[PDB]
């Protein structure tokens, strides 16, 4: 077993670590299994001075963002059923909004709970759980579930707006599409390596637009888990296929501004002209919004773990499943600080919130972080 | 034979009380066959006839058997249902 | 532009005319400039080119075809899990090969194939690298480089839109099994999408069998999770709202047999619905029209589910086909053995209506035989009348003869020999013989035992068995033991059912003794003899010719008769003696050997393998004392040495064995050790108990095509003999094995290796506790 | 080194179909013959010459 | 062994490997003879030396894919005269085959299965090339091959009567008529039959054969 099973391929765990404007915590607050090594969609915001923070198979806690201390917790480990304690099994995000917490559920269920006390303000179970984090939006509960439906439930109690099918996978093509709203539409990604828009009023589809390869043919890894999410600059919509081909396109008709059918990119962000991102092999990369000028690059991370990137203390700010963060230099690419602040490591989305940068990591959980 | 035991023998390809009712003195081959089918014997190098036979051996006893010979015309048309039992 | 010459350059594998004709332009058509460009192309259909460089000297075409022909090798690496045929079936899907057109064109389509295989196995982290690596002149190796990262396995299953039945239990119906803790460790893991459908239907029929007759899978969502190995799954059902099945309204071509097509249709109507058994019985019924002629019978169902009551009302149409099928039969596979004695060993007739049973018990005699490798048939319908089925008895064949060890002095010490081999059928021709013997300075041994299985056509076993034991057990062929033995065994195979079997014979033993030892279970057997010889010294002799009368039964229910699996053969055997026979005493016995699945796809079963056997005298006398028990060594409490386990006697105070030799044989003699020395050896005892409980156990490091008639298994042996006739006051200061409580205790593993000349059994097992006199040889090499 | 028993190890073969006969033929009354033929048991028979059994050349 | 050499090297080789008595190796140069060149003006010739060298070192199912080779390579040549005579004498030996022939054990009551296959090519010979070398040694071997199926099928209509499933005798027996007259197994199983019409109280239609038997005492 030691010494036999063995056959691997590359890695890079961290090169290129620097500390020149040395990264702390701003506090540790670990609360549990909280994302988990579990993949799920799951992860936590920042509001109200209020890290809302949750585990993944146990209690959903609100921690004082000032210290992560306490201010309420609920266990969402549902404690009857035919399944009889079944544990928290959350597929949405912690989407505070209002007085509610919305969190999709990996029993194809969305918990609202409500944000002073953690009971839940309403619950409505949705078609699939979810794989896009609730975009709780204008009155409705706008979910990319698995099963590529778009639900939209009232926010206020789940009173179901509607629940329509988006860009369908072949077997489960985990784009994770998060139904945004421009220009009056749900705006929302798709699995096939597409994307869409349909209508925020009744998930009537505004267009539907096909951007690059899937499983099938023109396979991609098991790996592809590829976040499809439009971030629509009102006119041109920024999204990714499911082997991550970035595109910009229309909102009004989905016709493409430009793509790269050159990107393989996993987490993207639009940073004015500056599109900085993650490929494949986590590699990073400033590209333009007319097509794929690099403004710079990264292979200081390459091969690595990695969160989605975020601008805060001047840097691209990046975690790893590893537990390293990673201050980028956005003018060109490189570490100007490293944070080892945890081993079981982050796949979070950083929250630069309540001026904080909020990461709940895996099981050693909830750390805002600070330079 | 001192032995009572005996591993019984049978034998199909009869015709049943309800198998001579099917046809009658005038029927084809055919007819007889869309009745009964064919048998698993028939006359080689004689004319149309069709030998259903039954047989059976019980344990230290006598061979039961019903033999029942359908003997046809060179034309088919059932000339005889020639019933035989055991012995 | 009209050719003169075509200039064929660059040609190995394809011809030239070939080519040419390949050529759109020949030479001497009418030549067009974009026919030369279609003389690139066309001959590119060859796909055994390279280049064609199609010029032409004014008119005079030069042809520079640059060739891609036969691909001399295919290469592979890194490919530790997958075999390379596999790959090479890729290829084989690719359409490429060793010698085969080559295309270079094709490489990342095959590396992708590759990973699109590496996929279908259950991984995607894997490298593929097919490399064209050239051979001479032309040809080319296909270099394969692999690196594979992880494959794919169980992680998550969650099942939304069930209302009752939890995961728990329905991942413990299903082949998810995803745990194999380190404290606790139990079961395995590693995914494959194909037990996935059927662990779709381990959840349907599942529902199925509760009432859940609207039960529908909506639909299934299995998580891409970014790891390359992560399997979570979403599955979206319909649970099915449990239903009763309330009524059985079959119908159709029921044949006349209605009312035995009720007594199958002898439900309940009300209880939760059963689609499952619902499902089996219409197989009743098939295997009723089976029994009844009808090869065809057409039996299909309709489940009325009734959803306002909540129940099921069964509609159920059969149709029939007609009686008498069984026409003729066929039988196959006995290129060197015996047809009819297959067919005689069937029990179907020809020229009859089908038993549907018959041909199935005739192929499980057959299955009872053992002298084959497959047990199977074909049952061709011949196409006209419906009384013409035909039945081909495809059957396989298995290895013949095994010689039996033991033997050696080095070839060296004399003219000393074992010998020992099996006839297997002498050739299938129909007789089973078994014969060994040895002629040393210590014995002489002749045995021959054969059988007429089939001497009448019912299985009368004319089993003839012969033997001499002139066993000269050497001090000087004198004064260690003398006994010269002979006789026969004609014993007879009686037909009782079709799976009970009695057995009957006599026996022939003249024993011939000399120089008979001091030890007290012979001589308190030569005093139940009335025979009182002097027990100072081996002077005594003895002369008996017991006639005995043989007797035994057989059961037949249990699967094979070289590789069984399942079920058991009980063995009842004995012996007694007739007025006449120089001794009047009893032997009689019983063995067991049940296969009891622990696994019931037969990777685990129970092998309960035991041993009984009791003897004495019939009055006034006593069983002789070779007849008594021994274990140990190759028995079933192995580990030990043979006749090492059972009684343990004592000699008598002796003197010359009419001369023991000089400090040799010690058997309380003047030579060493005199005045009441032991015997530590099993003497034996009057009643047998011994046992070995054995478990099947697979082997996956095998190639499993031989491995598959390979049996390892593993074992706790433990056994007790003793003699109810023993004594305690004589064995006072000895063991004393009156008592039934001579418990040996051993356990290990024992390997069955399948060889061309008979499966060779070779066995480590370990006495963990030894009684009294017990010597060991852990370490045993058995047949 | 073999009596009776052939050195220089072998297996056993088979030409005997060329070296045995046929028997006799059906002579049946009338009325009484069966059709007694089928298949190539209708042997092709055909004796364009060379040589037979083991005199048969093999290339 | 010979790798991408003259052909007629390899072929010289093949030959003497052949003649060597090293079949092993003249069929291994006779693979690498078309290994390398399987368009070489002997390569039929190959084949004819491949069953050459496959049945004297006793390699009937590849001279059977060897004789399926030749027709493969070339089903309009001349040598399929020796090739489907091959085919025959590859099935004539693949049928059967034991060490009891010494003491006299029929093996015609055996699987006639190759020889089944063996009445076909040999018949394919004098059919296909009725004037061959071949074509006077294949039909003696159907003669024989009808009566390896006799002695076959006359060994299970003894076993029906000794079963008493008198259908299946005559069964048999119609089967041991309606494919070979020229039998005396056949007029053997001609009581047999009539016996079983006899217990099938036949006895009339075994009358008709009693004077087959009256006229096939002769």
């Amino acid at each position: 077993l030691f010494n036999s099973e063995e056959d691997v391929v590359k890695m890079s765990p961290l090169p290129t670590v620097e500390n020149q404007f040395t990264p702390t915590t701003a506090w540790s607050t670990s609360v549990g299994s909280g994302i988990g090594n579990f993949y799920s969609n799951l992860h936590p915001a920042l509001a109200d001075n209020v890290v809302y923070a949750a585990d993944r198979a146990g209690l959903v806690k609100a921690l004082n963002a000032d210290d992560g201390k306490e201010i309420w917790s609920v266990s969402l480990a549902e404690k009857d059923g035919w399944f009889s304690k079944e544990p928290a099994l959350l597929s949405g995000g912690v989407t505070v909004s209002g007085g509610h917490v919305y969190i999709g559920s990996e029993k194809a269920q969305v918990y609202a709970l409500n944000t002073s006390d953690g009971t839940v303000a309403w619950q409505t179970k949705v078609a699939g759980e979810a794989l896009s984090r609730p975009v709780v939006s204008d009155g409705l509960v706008l979910i990319h579930t698995s099963n590529g439906q778009l639900q939209a439930l009232n926010e206020a109690d789940g009173a179901v707006k509607w629940t329509v099918n988006l860009d369908m996978p072949s077997l489960s093509l985990r784009g994770e599409s998060a139904p945004t709203t421009a220009f009056g539409a749900a705006v929302v990604g798709g699995d096939n390596g597409r994307v869409s828009a349909v209508l925020m009023e009744q998930g009537q589809m505004i267009w539907q637009q096909r951007i690059s390869q899937a499983t099938g043919s023109t396979e991609i890894d098991r790996l592809s888990d590829v976040d499809t999410t439009p971030v629509v600059v009102n006119g041109v919509v920024f999204a990714l296929a499911y082997n991550g081909n970035l595109t910009a396109l229309d909102l009004r008709s989905g016709q493409i501004m430009w793509k790269r059918e050159l990107g393989s990119v996993n987490d993207f962000i639009v940073d004015g002209n500056r599109i900085y991102l993650v490929d494949q092999n986590d590699r990073v990369m400033a590209l333009t919004i007319d097509g794929g000028v690099t403004l710079w690059t990264q292979s200081d991370l390459l091969h690595r773990l990695l969160t989605s990137p975020v601008l805060y203390n001047g840097n691209l700010v990046v975690g790893d499943s590893e537990g390293y963060l990673h201050w980028i230099n956005v003018e060109d690419g490189r570490f100007v600080a490293q944070q080892k602040v945890d081993s079981s490591g982050f796949q979070t989305e950083p929250v630069a919130a309540d001026g904080k940068l909020l990461i709940q990591a895996k099981d050693g959980t909830v750390y805002s972080i600070t330079r | 034979e001192r032995v009572v035991y005996r591993p019984d023998i049978n034998q199909g390809n009869y015709l049943t009380a309800n198998d001579v009712s099917k046809i009658r003195v005038g029927m084809t081959q055919q007819q007889v066959a869309y009745a009964l089918g064919t048998p698993l014997m028939s006359d080689p190098f004689g004319t149309n006839t069709w030998f259903y036979v039954f047989r059976q051996q019980p344990g230290h006893e006598g061979v039961t058997q019903q033999t029942l010979t359908l003997t046809f015309n060179s034309s088919g048309v059932l000339t005889n249902i020639d019933n035989k039992p055991a012995l | 532009f009209v050719v003169k010459d075509i200039h064929f350059e660059g040609l190995q594998r394809v011809a030239v005319g070939a080519a040419l004709l390949s050529m759109p332009v020949r030479t001497g058509d009418t030549v067009n400039d974009e026919d030369i460009s279609n003389t690139i192309r066309a001959l590119f259909a060859t796909g055994n080119f390279e280049d064609v460089r199609v010029l032409r000297d004014g008119d005079t075409l030069l042809v520079q075809v640059k060739e891609r022909p036969t691909i001399a090798s295919i290469t592979f690496s890194g490919n530790k899990s997958v075999k390379d045929d596999m790959l090479k079936q890729n290829l084989e899907a690719s359409g490429v090969r060793v010698g085969e057109s080559l295309d270079r064109t094709t490489i990342a389509d095959i590396e992708k194939g590759l990973e699109d295989f590496y996929y279908s196995v259950g991984k995607y982290s894997a490298s593929v690298k097919a490399v064209v690596t050239p051979l001479p002149r032309n040809r080319v190796d296909l270099k394969l480089v692999f690196q594979e990262g992880v494959s794919a396995e169980i992680q998550q299953i969650n099942i939304v839109g069930n209302h009752a039945f939890t995961t728990d239990e329905l991942i413990s119906h299903f082949q998810l099994r995803d745990e194999v803790p380190w404290w606790n460790v139990v079961g395995d893991r590693k995914y494959q999408k194909q037990k996935l459908a059927g662990d779709l239907e381990t959840l349907r029929s599942y529902y199925l069998d509760r009432g859940y007759a609207r039960f529908n899978i909506d639909s299934t969502q299995v998580s891409l999770t970014p790891d390359k190995k992560g399997i979570y799954v979403t599955v979206n059902i319909t649970e099915g709202d449990q239903y009763k099945l309330s009524g059985v309204e079959v119908s159709g071509n029921l044949a006349g047999h209605s009312a035995e097509i009720e007594q199958l249709t002898k439900i309940e109507p009300g209880e939760l619905y059963n689609g499952t058994k619902v499902t089996k019985m219409e197989d009743d019924i098939k295997k009723l029209l089976g029994r009844y002629g009808y090869a065809y019978p057409r039996v299909q169902s309709m489940p009325e589910i009734n959803d306002a009551d909540k129940t099921v009302k069964l509609r159920v149409n059969v149709d029939a086909g007609n009686r008498f099928y069984v026409r003729k039969i066929r039988f196959e596979g006995n290129d060197t053995s015996k047809d009819a004695v297959l067919r005689r060993e069937m029990r179907q007739m020809e020229g009859a209506w089908l038993g549907s049973d018959l041909v199935d018990q005739g192929k499980e005699r057959l299955n009872r035989l053992g002298f084959f490798e497959t047990v199977d048939t074909d049952t061709q319908r011949v196409p006209g009348s419906p009384d013409q089925v035909d039945v081909v008895y495809k059957v396989k064949e298995r290895n013949t003869g095994s010689f039996n060890f033991g033997i050696g002095y080095g070839t060296e010490s004399g003219v000393s020999f074992q010998a020992g081999v099996q006839q297997d059928n002498w050739l299938g021709t129909g007789y089973a013989v078994g014969i060994n013997g040895t002629k040393n300075d210590y014995q002489t041994y002749a045995e021959l035992s054969v059988t007429n299985p089939y001497f009448t056509v019912d299985g009368v076993s004319l089993g003839g068995r012969l033997f001499y034991n002139d066993f000269q057990a050497d001090d000087a062929d004198l004064s260690d033991y003398t006994n010269k033995s002979y006789g026969t065994d004609v014993t007879l195979g009686f037909p009782i059912n079709e799976y009970n079997s009695l057995r009957a014979g006599l026996g022939y033993v003249h024993n011939s003794l000399s120089n008979m030892q001091p030890q007290v279970a012979m001589w308190r057997y030569l005093y139940s003899m009335g025979e009182h010889p002097s027990t100072s010294d081996q002077d005594n002799s003895f002369k008996t010719d017991d006639f005995t009368f043989n007797y035994g039964w057989t059961y037949n229910k249990l699967d094979r008769g070289y590789f069984p699996t399942d079920g058991s053969r009980v063995n009842l055997t004995g012996k007694v003696t007739i007025p006449g026979s120089d001794n009047e005493y009893y032997k009689v016995t019983l063995d067991t050997a049940t296969y009891v699945p622990i696994d019931d796809d037969h990777k685990w079963v129970v092998l309960g393998r035991t041993r009984w056997g009791y003897g004495d005298g019939l009055g006034g006398k006593e069983m002789p004392f070779y007849e008594n028990f021994y274990a140990g060594g190759s028995s079933t409490v192995r580990g030990f040495q043979s006749n090492t386990i059972g009684p343990k006697a004592v000699y008598f105070p002796h003197q010359a064995s009419n001369y023991d030799p000089d400090y040799d044989y010690e058997c309380a003699t003047q030579d060493g050790a005199k005045d009441l020395c032991k015997s530590d050896d099993a003497v034996g005892g009057n009643a047998m108990a011994v046992a070995s409980l054995e478990f099947i156990t697979p082997t996956p490091f095998i190639s499993d095509k031989y491995a598959n008639s390979v049996r390892t298994s593993f074992f706790w042996d433990m056994g007790t003999v003793w003699d109810t006739n023993w004594d305690s006051s004589q064995y006072s200061g000895y063991p004393d094995y009156s008592d039934p409580s001579n418990i040996r205790m051993s356990a290990g593993i024992a390997l069955q290796w399948m060889s061309p000349l008979g499966p060779l059994v070779f066995s480590y097992a370990q006495p963990f506790k030894k009684y009294d006199g017990d010597k060991a040889e852990q370490f045993q090499f058995n047949i | 080194c073999s009596s009776d028993s052939r050195y220089k190890r072998q297996v056993s073969g088979d030409e005997a179909y060329l070296e045995a006969a046929p028997l006799a033929e059906l002579h049946a009354p009338a009325g009484m013959i069966l059709p007694v033929t089928s298949g190539d048991y209708a042997i092709p028979v055909t004796n364009g010459s060379g040589a037979v059994g083991k005199a048969l050349d093999i290339r | 062994e010979v790798p991408d050499n003259p052909p007629n090297e390899i072929y010289a080789t093949a030959q003497q490997k052949l003649q060597d008595g090293n079949w092993r190796q003249a069929i291994t140069q006779l693979e690498a003879l078309d290994n390398r060149y399987p368009f070489g003006p002997y390569s039929q010739q190959v084949q004819l030396d491949l069953i050459y060298a496959y049945y004297k070192n006793a390699d009937l199912p590849l001279a059977q894919a060897a004789i399926d080779r030749f027709i493969r390579l070339n089903p309009t040549h001349p040598n399929i005269d020796y090739v489907m005579y091959m085919r025959g004498l590859t099935n004539m030996a693949l049928d059967d085959s034991a060490l009891q022939g010494f003491f006299g054990v029929d093996r015609s009551d055996r699987d006639p299965q190759h020889a089944r296959a063996a009445f076909s090519d040999f018949s394919k010979l004098v059919r296909g090339y009725p004037n061959s070398q071949y074509t006077t040694d294949a039909t003696k071997r159907l003669v024989f091959l009808k009566d390896r199926l006799a002695k076959y099928e006359y060994s299970v209509a003894e076993y029906y009567t000794e079963r008493g499933a008198w259908v299946a005798v005559v069964n048999r027996v119609e089967g041991m008529l309606r494919d070979y007259p020229d039998t005396q197994a056949t007029r053997d199983a001609l009581p047999l039959m009539e016996n079983a019409y006899r217990q099938m109280q036949m006895n009339a239609q075994a009358e008709k054969v009693a004077k087959i038997i009256a006229a096939n005492s002769s």
